[PDB]
Order: structure tokens, then C-alpha cells, then sequence
């Protein structure tokens, strides 16, 4: 059940691998969150996960993730 | 031009042609450098990062790959 969610994430990163400047290469013009840490840490938690701050915080099915 | 260092640093200001008492305020000099910076950099094989006007920040970076 969870190994097929991890493969779901892998093939999201494989589809985004067809851009000379890979999309986890630069900051989104620059998001303070993204400005802190790095673009990679931003592409995973925001651009890919749209992660919350708690397990008590569930939201909307991420269409691209689905 | 003042304060030439081996770092290749120095300070400059501008005056009116035939008037040493007339000093162009920085704001106008910043605007002029912003207008002609592509040309000034190309005249020195420099790229804004190599040629830095402290107090004048480059703001022309359009990012776009997948429409
Ligand atoms: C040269 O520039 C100086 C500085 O702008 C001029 O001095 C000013 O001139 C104006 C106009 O006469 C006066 O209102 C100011 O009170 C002057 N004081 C300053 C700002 O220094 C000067 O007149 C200019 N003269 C020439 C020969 O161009
Ligand atoms: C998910 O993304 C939406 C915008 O599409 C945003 O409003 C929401 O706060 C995000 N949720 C989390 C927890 O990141």
C-alpha cells in the first residue's frame, strides 16, 4: 500500500526530468520559505507535497499526486 | 574616481560638463547605470556579478521552461 505511494512520487520526479534547468534547480520568484533552506527542499515539501505542519492537518487530494 | 584598490574597487561620482560645483545626485546615476548596464558590462567582458555597482541591484532574471 505504501511502497506504491513511494513509486507514485518517484514517477512524479521522472516526469519532471525533461527540463534543461530541472524544476528543483531554482527558487520560485523568491518565496521566503524557498529562499530559506534550498529550492530542492522547496520542490519536495511545497511543489510536490504541499505538506502541512501536523498529522492533525489533512486537506485536499493533490490532483497531480492522485 | 577615488579609492582605487588591487581588488579592482573604487568610488566614482559625476559632475556637469563645465561646472565642478554641479554633482549629479546618486539616484540619476543609478537610473543611468540601470539603463546602460548591458552595454557597460559588454564593454568589459563583465556580467553584472563580475562588475558590481554597490547599491545598484540587478533585477532582470525571467525564469520559464515548461509553458
Ligand atoms: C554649478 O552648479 C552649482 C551646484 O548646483 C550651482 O550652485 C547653485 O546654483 C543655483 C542656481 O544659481 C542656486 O540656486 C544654488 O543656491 C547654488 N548652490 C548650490 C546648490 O551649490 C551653480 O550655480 C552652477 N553654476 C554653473 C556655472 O553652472
Ligand atoms: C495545499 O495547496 C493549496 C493551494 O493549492 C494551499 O491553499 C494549501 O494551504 C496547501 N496545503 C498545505 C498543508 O500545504
Amino acid at each position: 500500500l505504501y511502497y506504491n505511494t513511494i513509486i507514485s512520487w518517484i514517477m512524479w520526479y521522472l516526469f519532471n526530468s525533461f527540463q534543461e534547468p530541472l524544476p528543483w534547480s531554482d527558487c520560485p520568484l523568491y518565496v521566503d520559505e524557498c529562499a530559506r533552506s534550498s529550492p530542492v527542499d522547496y520542490f519536495w515539501y511545497r511543489e510536490t507535497l504541499n505538506i502541512s505542519t501536523s498529522i492533525s492537518d489533512s486537506g485536499s487530494i493533490q490532483w497531480w499526486m492522485l | 574616481v577615488a579609492n582605487l584598490k588591487p581588488r579592482i574597487s573604487f568610488n566614482f561620482f559625476v559632475t556637469a560638463p563645465k561646472n565642478v560645483s554641479d554633482i549629479i545626485p546618486r539616484t540619476e546615476v543609478e537610473k543611468a547605470i540601470r539603463m546602460s548596464r548591458s552595454r557597460i558590462n559588454d564593454a568589459f567582458r563583465l556580467n553584472d556579478n563580475s562588475l558590481e555597482f554597490l547599491g545598484i541591484q540587478p533585477t532582470l532574471g525571467p525564469p520559464n521552461q515548461p509553458p
